[PDB]
């Protein structure tokens, strides 16, 4: 609908950058720069975190329509988030891994 | 106006929960705000309800949330209040737990 | 739906509880505990496995409701299994390759 | 529907064979076969773009059945698309990790 879907559209942009400064993290990681990746883990983290927000009052409130029913455009968000932070969380272990290997 | 919170894996089903029990605040006038949360933001968000409700399924969790938050009321909502999504019910055993709480 | 719904929240702290078991699992192994951290693995693969025979399940009789259309939570519930049967798979590997590093 | 119901299984085998492709790219890695890892993460890459594309037809032309609603086996094919692509992408860091692992 007018927001829930103009705000998905912003959740999966979100989620998609998101996703993109954790591969930019990890790659600042590969250079041998820990700083930057550490920097960049975080503001990727930021970012999910105002997303999730967002989600959690989209699903707190997902009633309206119908009674069993909820927005579907619920899943599309969540299935972007939940892929998203799922990654990141798992290149930050890549990225901790890069620092033990030395290089 | 109290913060009631409720906590969930992701904040969903009990988001129905959360919907009816607001519908009941509104038609008996009564002050709170109620607002669904995935389990792990219990030691974050927790700290600003008034009090704080777990979902049947994260009972198991009740002693390390009371420690978690040493200064609020913490309790496991009812099983069968719960499954039967009882709105009135819930918003009962919320509104008891704080004023049990206040004396 | 009654079951349905309280059962996708089963499964959704389910499939919680087995990401959690396999982040720990992977933090024994930082500890260079490959010990614990192969305990830990096992019993999060039992708990997906139990969790993906109960999906099995919801998604061979997802019939009755209608023709074409399926239970809605049946994606509530396999995003959160599939995520968490991949997150857990990825940190098996994570901790494997702990212990080529020696650690 | 018809097609679209047999084009999700086609695309959930694709998904499906695409990481089973991935995973195989990781056990050649581990046995120190760097080409033929290198050789698999290519093929799994072609066989996802080639369902990411039929995907991306899918979801532009997901309008029919009605205005607002959308096919509802996209997500089916999206959950199994997006966790297959995200698994091949990190299998690709780990595989690379393997190589700097000098093995
Ligand atoms: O969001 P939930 O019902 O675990």
């Amino acid at each position: 609908a007018e927001e829930l879907e103009e705000v998905v559209m912003g959740l999966i942009i979100n989620s998609g950058q998101a996703r993109s400064l954790a591969y930019a993290a990890l790659k600042q990681a590969k250079q041998g720069d820990f700083a930057a990746a550490k920097a960049m883990m975080d503001q990727s983290r930021m970012a999910l975190n105002e997303a999730h927000l967002v989600q959690t009052k989209l699903i707190e409130g997902d009633a309206g329509e119908g009674k069993m029913k909820v927005s579907l455009v619920l899943v599309h968000a969540q299935l972007h988030l939940m892929t998203s932070m799922l990654a990141r969380e798992l290149i930050t272990e890549l990225i901790e891994l890069h620092e033990k290997l030395k290089a | 106006k109290k913060h009631i919170y409720l906590f969930c894996s992701a904040g969903m089903s009990t988001s129905l929960l959360v919907s009816k029990m607001r519908a009941q605040a509104e038609k008996y006038e009564v002050p709170v705000i109620i607002e669904a949360f995935p389990e792990t933001l219990a030691g974050e968000k927790g700290q600003n309800a008034d009090v704080v409700l777990l979902g049947p399924q994260i009972a198991y969790m009740l002693p390390e949330i009371q420690r978690l938050l040493p200064n609020k009321p913490v309790e496991v909502i009812d099983s069968l209040l719960y499954g039967k999504v009882d709105g009135l019910g819930v918003l009962k055993a919320a509104v008891a737990a704080i004023k049990k709480a206040a004396a």
